[PDB]
């Protein structure tokens, strides 16, 4: 009956900031920031339960050579460590063909 | 804005691109968050966040 | 860049937007048109025409 999801985010200082009590908090409390309160607003509208996590590779990361096998942040979606990504990540067809994307939230 | 103010832009920037939320193919979560993003996009709440964080 | 050359841009772009070809609601040719657009994009003719005209 119940369901939960895992979220990917990144500690980019404009978008996510490490709260001073960083020793022992959970990712749903470890963090604040534009991505964090955007995610909170999205969950406020959509109602789903979630947990925030950093990208486990901790980086954008490159394509695997001659294979384009995905980096950590994309692989955590495609290989089920997470089910949604809410991060400063560039829209491109070379990614859209592999995974779906929302409407952009900013233009830059 | 993060002091020391010893860095600066020059030139009129290079391109225009979007940032958005993403979701793997077939995941049910996709459209019910996409509609929420549309809600925020039309309600303009993002302007509060931009003010708060820049 | 035209002959009079008596005016100039100032600053960068204020925002970002894009053009799209448009047709009335549900026009059945629109998807063939979308395919034509996609192919002309992939063929780079969007570069060709601008490089001709500008």
């Amino acid at each position: 009956e119940q369901k939960t999801v895992v979220v990917t985010t990144i500690l980019e200082s404009p978008y996510v900031m490490m709260k001073k009590n960083h020793e022992m908090l959970e990712g749903n409390e470890r963090y604040e920031g534009y991505c964090v309160d955007l995610a909170a607003e999205i969950a406020k509208h959509c109602g789903f339960k979630y947990k925030l996590t950093i990208v486990g590779d901790g980086k954008y990361g490159a394509r695997d050579a001659d294979t384009k096998i995905w980096n950590g942040m994309v692989g955590e979606l495609v290989y089920g460590k997470a089910d949604i990504a809410i991060a400063p990540l560039t829209i491109t067809l070379v990614r859209e063909e592999v995974i779906d994307f929302s409407k952009p939230f900013m233009s830059l | 804005q993060r002091k020391p103010c010893d860095t600066m832009k020059v030139g009129g920037n290079l391109d225009s691109k979007g940032y958005g939320i993403a979701t793997p193919k077939g995941s049910s979560l996709g459209t019910p968050v996409n509609l929420a993003v549309l809600k925020l996009s039309e309600q303009g709440v993002l302007d509060k966040l931009k003010n708060k964080w820049w």
